[PDB]
């Protein structure tokens, strides 16, 4: 069924899961046009296909010639997800295959179940949790592999970069969450806490900088107080 | 015009035939329905006075054989049976005829409702969905339940109506997900017409077949099964001209004939909804849109 607060560790444990977010799939900017009209030009994409124990992202790029002279592209968009998802698992060793897969949101789950008919033995599921995957974007080595790319084109990332050696797997996803949702909130900001501090670096092979377990503790709680802060600034509080 | 005689009527029951239905007493003086229409399908079906749980029936064809009703009182409850030798059924029915102890048949002869709402309808084929070969009518009652429900218990008992599943292998072709799944075409057309049912003809059978059983029986699966085959047409781009029109037809008489106070369990609302204001064939249903919204606007 759906996947809430109350069976939260099952992300954790040792069948193998997938979550996967389309709202980066299908990007556009809009724009007026000579004649006053508005028209859109669309931008590369992603899928976000992560996996929430091991940290591995298998991120497929979206190269704007996909939507070349197809229509309804929003819901295009959730079939093209969906079939890149099912080639993603048909390209793993069985023994790899996910058991679920998670969706973040509803609308995707007709299209990957169609896709996934193949495989009756995996679940297609949703979630009640708002995962603030949507930010993945303000990653600046993500955001930089999906602008650049040319043509098709499917990246692996490990998320978590090397935190697994020094915390679990249930709070390396919380960390990723509270990071994730600062940048959705306020991305200059949240930036601006991550970087400040010029002799933390981001190791070439990582995404996110090299921060001491104390380090970490001091990030995490101005995150916190960033996503408080929005919070008042937003509702006056 | 045929007759289905009764031995006697024990027990005090509402019968139906067809669309009629009327009330026996109990150890009243009744012996069957007379001047039954030749040319059409039928059923006689049955609710007992002190239990109404269990509306139960017989569809028959008159000219497949001489049936009576005996009622059981083992079993409790009035059978369909066959006489053999025609000579004796004759020289019993002809008695009974002569003392008046029958119903009639009550045909208006501006009325095509019965056949409106069995045009499609063959006594073969109900055999074929009611897995019972000794008889040649066939019995269902309100609890049966389809081959799809023993696959989401007894399989003799089963109504083997034509699985439909938009979200199956056999519905949707290898490479063509998204287009297979939001316009159904192929699997009307190719899988079901072509493939399964021959002809729409024998479609349009098993769906007058389904409502059929689903008013007259409470018959959920068989409701169900009515839904999923509108729904599927109306769901497919791609329909010939002369099947819409008919479908149109066949759901105008079925809308109509619906007791209106049965509507908020016979009809689902989704589904009507989606067919008349969101489907490919939004604008093909002339004659149910008008009837349905006229008569059951709060549904829609
Ligand atoms: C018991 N012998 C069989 C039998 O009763 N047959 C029959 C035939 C016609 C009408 C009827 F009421 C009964």
């Amino acid at each position: 069924g759906a996947m809430n607060s109350s069976n939260y560790a099952e992300l954790f444990n040792n069948d193998i899961k997938l979550f996967v977010d389309d709202t980066n799939v299908y990007r556009v900017t809009v724009h007026k046009t000579f004649e006053g009209n508005v028209a859109t030009k669309a931008i590369n994409g992603c899928i976000f296909t992560l996996n929430p124990k091991t940290g591995h992202l298998f991120l497929k790029i979206i190269h704007t010639s996909v939507w070349a002279g197809q229509k309804r592209l929003s819901q295009l968009a959730k079939w093209k997800t969906a079939e890149e998802v099912s080639a993603l698992v048909r390209s793993l060793p069985k023994e790899e295959q996910p058991k679920q897969i998670i969706v973040t949101r509803k609308a995707m789950l007709d299209p990957l179940e169609v896709h996934m008919l193949d495989f009756p033995n995996i679940a297609i599921r949703p979630t009640e949790l708002r995962l603030p995957f949507s930010a993945a974007m303000s990653i600046d080595k993500l955001s930089d592999v999906v602008m650049k790319a040319t043509e098709p084109q499917m990246v692996l990332f490990n998320i978590y970069d090397d935190w697994l050696d020094r915390i679990s797997s249930y709070t390396a996803f919380s960390r990723l969450t509270l990071l994730l949702r600062a940048l959705k909130t306020n991305e200059e900001s949240a930036k601006m806490i991550l970087l400040s501090d010029p002799t933390i670096t981001i190791k070439s092979y990582h995404l996110w900088p090299s921060f001491t377990d104390e380090q970490w503790i001091t990030i995490e709680s101005q995150m916190r107080d960033l996503i408080l802060t929005e919070y008042g600034r937003k509702y006056n509080v | 015009m045929n007759t289905v005689p009764f031995t006697s009527a024990p027990i005090e029951v509402t019968i139906g035939i067809d669309q009629y239905s009327f009330n026996v007493k109990e150890n009243q003086p009744f012996h069957g329905i007379k001047d039954i229409p030749i040319g059409h399908v039928h059923v006689i079906h049955f609710q007992h006075a002190d239990n109404s749980s269990m509306r139960y029936g017989y569809w028959f064809d008159c000219r497949m054989g001489n049936f009576y009703i005996q009622y059981d009182p083992k079993d409790g409850l009035y059978k369909m049976m066959e006489e053999r030798d025609g000579a004796k059924f004759e020289n019993i029915v002809h008695n009974f005829k002569e003392r008046q102890m029958m119903v009639s048949y009550p045909k208006i002869d501006e009325d095509d409702t019965w056949y409106n709402l069995t045009e499609f309808v063959q006594m073969d084929k109900i055999r074929k969905i009611v897995r019972k070969d000794e008889n040649q009518f066939s019995y269902v009652d309100s609890s049966m339940t389809t081959v799809q429900e023993n696959e989401l218990s007894d399989p003799a008992h089963s109504l083997n109506y034509t699985v439909i599943n938009f979200k199956s292998r056999e519905a949707i072709r290898p490479g063509h997900e998204m287009e297979d799944f939001l316009d159904k075409s192929y699997y009307l057309n190719t899988v079901m017409l072509q493939g399964i049912f021959k002809n729409s003809s024998n479609y349009f059978g098993e769906l007058q077949f389904a409502f059929l059983n689903a008013m007259f029986f409470g018959n959920y699966g068989s409701s169900l099964q009515w839904h999923a085959m509108i729904e599927l047409i109306c769901s497919s781009a791609t329909v010939p001209k002369h099947m819409l029109d008919k479908l149109d037809e066949i759901l105008y008489y079925q809308i109509k004939t619906l007791p209106e106070q049965y509507s908020d369990i016979l009809l689902n609302e989704r589904v009507w909804n989606i067919c008349l204001y969101s489907s490919f064939q939004k604008n093909s249903l002339h004659n149910t849109e008008k009837i349905m919204e006229n008569k059951y606007p709060e549904l829609l």
